[PDB]
């Protein structure tokens, strides 16, 4: 069902450092190497079917 | 895995029919792509729906 | 002990300066290959005679 | 990448895949000003004649004494600490003087450098933390402090200083080399292909003696190059018609 | 973002074999019929 | 110690850049185009300011 939709590669998993995120939002496989501020749990849900 | 700071990825996708446990077989990974990410990667999480 | 064990990956790579000192690798391995070679055939050549 | 307005600094440095263009060093002899040149996996004289596959420009700006530190087994404040290059670098590092832009009056603090690093961090790899350093036993708590220094300073631009204190810029080259297939290659003229008898060819810059003929043999498309027991390439694939 | 699940079961992390899975290409070069 | 036979200088003067490209196996404006080593050049190379 198509579940697996990526990752997050980080170092320390925070804002002080620099982290890749390979993610796919249905439409374009998304690779970014940003600071992000990481979530403690990432998901992207299916909704009211 | 990331090795002097060159990301190689190798994906490989096949057709199975399994309940349980992964199967007793082979599969030659092929690479996608190359990513110039340029950090540190110590932990990761994994996506999921 | 070369940078490549193909001889024709440092003609189109590396300068004669600076292919002497790879080549004359490849040239000492291959001899000694068949300094190897001659050595295994004169003693097998003793077992048969 | 050699003639822009303005670079980036040397823990943040922009890195622009160059990809299927043709890799032409005679135009920027027009407008040049390259103080070293040094290829240290390859030679400068093959570089019309072999042709790199994934060539990645490192430009970025540093000080003028620091220049030599960019080599692979080097150390310094931009070697050591935030960009270092591999042991197995095949690669050209190319570096020249920039007095005439980079070098304000007042001060050209936009180009920072990292002076203070925990560890010693993988080659080929970026660091845009701006986190404060612990230099001591005690916890900083992200504040300046004592043993607490904030780890990004910058060098004084100024035209009337020493010429080993004025910014050079530097753009440095890598690439996967005869193994992979190549989308870059520069301004030498194909010939024709012949079959079937015994040619001096030169496929993707790799020039050898050989007969081309037809084969079964059907590459991936990752795939450019087949070889064989002995390791010398058995077979290539033609890059302007499958 | 910030708000976690609640559903979530507390389980141990038990352990898989692997037959002889991890195999790649190491490089982009072609090979036949060889044992390299 | 060693004395020479057929000692030829080379005067001439280029840009302070394009010092180090005055060697057996380099290019430039001055290496590639006019002023080319041999790649059996045993020689020295002697410049100023």
């Amino acid at each position: 069902s198509n579940i697996i939709r990526g990752w997050i590669f980080g170092t320390t998993l925070d804002s002080k450092t620099q982290s890749l995120l390979i993610v796919n939002n249905a439409t374009n496989v998304v690779i970014k190497v940003c600071e992000f501020q990481f979530c403690n749990d990432p998901f992207l849900g299916v909704y009211y079917h | 895995k990331n090795i002097d700071g060159y990301f190689k990825i190798y994906s490989k996708h096949t057709p199975i029919n399994l309940v349980r446990d992964l199967p007793q077989g082979f599969s030659a990974l092929e690479p996608l792509v190359d990513l110039p990410i340029g950090i540190n990667i110590t932990r990761f999480q994994t996506l999921l729906a | 002990g070369a940078i490549s064990s193909v001889l024709n990956d440092i003609l189109s790579r590396l300068d004669p300066p600076e292919a002497e000192v790879q080549i004359d690798r490849l040239i000492t391995g291959r001899l000694q290959s068949l300094q190897t070679y001659v050595t295994q055939q004169l003693i097998r050549a003793a077992e048969i005679r | 990448v050699f003639n822009a307005t303005r670079f980036a600094s040397v823990y943040a440095w922009n890195r622009k895949r160059i990809s299927n263009c043709v890799a032409d060093y005679s135009v920027l002899y027009n407008s040049a000003s390259f103080s070293t040149f040094k290829c240290y996996g390859v030679s400068p004289t093959k570089l019309n004649d072999l042709c790199f596959t994934n060539v990645y420009a490192d430009s970025f700006v540093i000080r003028g004494d620091e220049v030599r530190q960019i080599a692979p087994g080097q150390t310094g404040k931009i070697a050591d600490y935030n960009y270092k290059l591999p042991d197995d670098f095949t690669g050209c590092v190319i570096a020249w003087n920039s007095n005439n832009l980079d070098s304000k009056v007042g001060g050209n603090y936009n180009y920072l450098y990292r002076l203070f690093r925990k560890s010693n961090l993988k080659p080929f790899e970026r660091d845009i933390s701006t986190e404060i350093y612990q230099a001591g036993s005690t916890p900083c708590n992200g504040v300046e402090g004592f043993n607490c220094y904030f780890p990004l300073q910058s060098y004084g631009f100024q035209p009337t200083n020493g010429v080993g204190y004025q910014p050079y810029r530097v753009v440095v080259l890598s690439f996967e080399l005869l193994h992979a297939p190549a989308t870059v290659c520069g301004p030498k003229k194909s010939t024709n292909l012949v079959k079937n008898k015994c040619v001096n060819f030169n496929f993707n810059g790799l020039t050898g003696t050989g007969v081309l003929t037809e084969s079964n043999k059907k590459f991936l498309p990752f795939q450019q190059f087949g070889r064989d027991i002995a390791d010398t390439t058995d077979a290539v694939r033609d890059p302007q018609t499958l | 973002q910030c708000v976690n699940l609640t559903t979530r079961t507390q389980l141990p992390p038990a352990y898989t074999n692997s037959f002889t899975r991890g195999v790649y290409y190491p490089d982009k070069v072609f090979r036949s019929s060889v044992l390299h």
